[PDB]
């Protein structure tokens, strides 16, 4: 039918807009589906871990904030 | 090849969050990987230049307390 056609045409640019994301296959033409779907799965795996490095690093950072600040005070107040 | 296809996908789909305990079409799971890329690097954005503010602050504090 006319509705298939319309349907893999939707999901043929759903693919290149996937892939425009991913800085590997950044406007690679040449890339396959199942490569622009298991580098999209291990890209999007790679920024979760980062969230998960940040969110880490944070913590430290504001938990040694709290103890400079109590450093500072008990110094001020001899 | 074809069904190596169907287990990327079904890859790709349960490592979404947003996908979770849904069954979304191709196109649907497609775009929300792409969504989901865009806010995870708007987000790992705003928390590096959150540490890069936490360093300097440190930073200072380091250096009041020092000098006394």
């Amino acid at each position: 039918n006319v509705l298939e056609r319309q349907r893999r045409n939707e999901l043929k640019r759903s693919f290149f807009a996937l892939r425009d994301q991913i800085p590997e296959l950044e406007n690679n033409e040449k890339a396959p589906k199942v490569v622009i779907l298991k580098k999209a799965t291990a890209y999007i795996l790679s920024v979760q871990a980062e969230e998960q490095k940040l969110i880490s690093e944070e913590d430290l950072l504001r938990k040694r904030r709290e103890q400079l600040k109590h450093k500072l005070e008990q110094l001020r107040n001899s | 090849r074809r069904d190596h296809i169907k287990d990327s996908f079904h890859s790709l789909r349960d490592s979404v969050p947003s996908l979770q305990g849904e069954k979304a079409s191709r196109a649907q799971i497609l775009d929300k990987a792409t969504e989901y890329i865009q806010y995870m690097r708007r987000k790992n954005h705003t928390h590096q230049q959150d540490i890069d503010d936490l360093k300097r602050q440190n930073a200072l504090l380091e250096q009041q307390v020092r000098a006394l």
